[PDB]
Formats: structure tokens, C-alpha cells, sequence
């Protein structure tokens, strides 16, 4: 009765919380690096484009 | 067959051992047939005659 508003409304930066298992959905927070091996079929040579 | 209005552009090249650099050539010649291509700088090799 006296719980107040769970972490679901309180929580900063919009996270949303789901559980079965508990988890933390889309904190925009920092940010991310990201490091992509391309093969070499997918390029195309300057004279070919 | 002889020719005018020579250009050369290099789209692209890199200095490896293979043929790492492809020049294009805009032209303007006289008449169809066989011409010799030959550098008159050592340091550069093409691989057609």
C-alpha cells in the first residue's frame, strides 16, 4: 500500500523495465563503439563504379 | 593512327606489387588500329603492350 511509484515511472534517462527475466530496455546513456570487418566481395573498384 | 586532345586521370592507385594504379585516358584519334603504349619515366610499368 505504501510501495510508492516503482523504478518503472521513477527511473532516469527513460529506461524501461521489463521482467521474466529482469531487465533494462533502452537507457539512453554514453554511447557505443562499433567495429565492422567487411569482406572484400562487397567493394567495387573506383573504375568499375 | 595518330592522335589529339590526350588527358590521363587516375581514379584510383595504390603503390603495391600488383597493378595497384589504373589510369583512364580521354582521347581523340584518326583512324582504328594497333598503338604501342610505353612510358618514357622508369618508374612507372604498365602491364599492357
Amino acid at each position: 500500500k505504501e510501495r510508492g511509484a516503482s523504478l518503472q515511472h521513477t527511473a532516469p534517462f527513460g529506461c524501461q523495465i521489463a521482467t521474466n527475466p529482469v531487465r533494462a530496455v533502452n537507457c539512453a546513456v554514453g554511447n557505443i563503439p562499433i567495429s565492422i570487418d567487411i569482406p572484400d566481395a562487397a567493394f567495387t573498384r573506383v573504375v568499375d563504379a | 593512327p595518330s592522335v589529339t586532345d590526350m588527358s590521363c586521370e587516375v581514379p584510383a592507385c595504390t603503390h603495391s606489387s600488383d597493378f595497384g594504379g589504373v589510369a583512364i585516358i580521354k582521347y581523340t584519334a584518326s583512324k582504328k588500329g594497333k598503338c604501342a603504349v610505353h612510358s618514357m619515366t622508369n618508374a612507372v610499368t604498365i602491364r599492357e603492350a
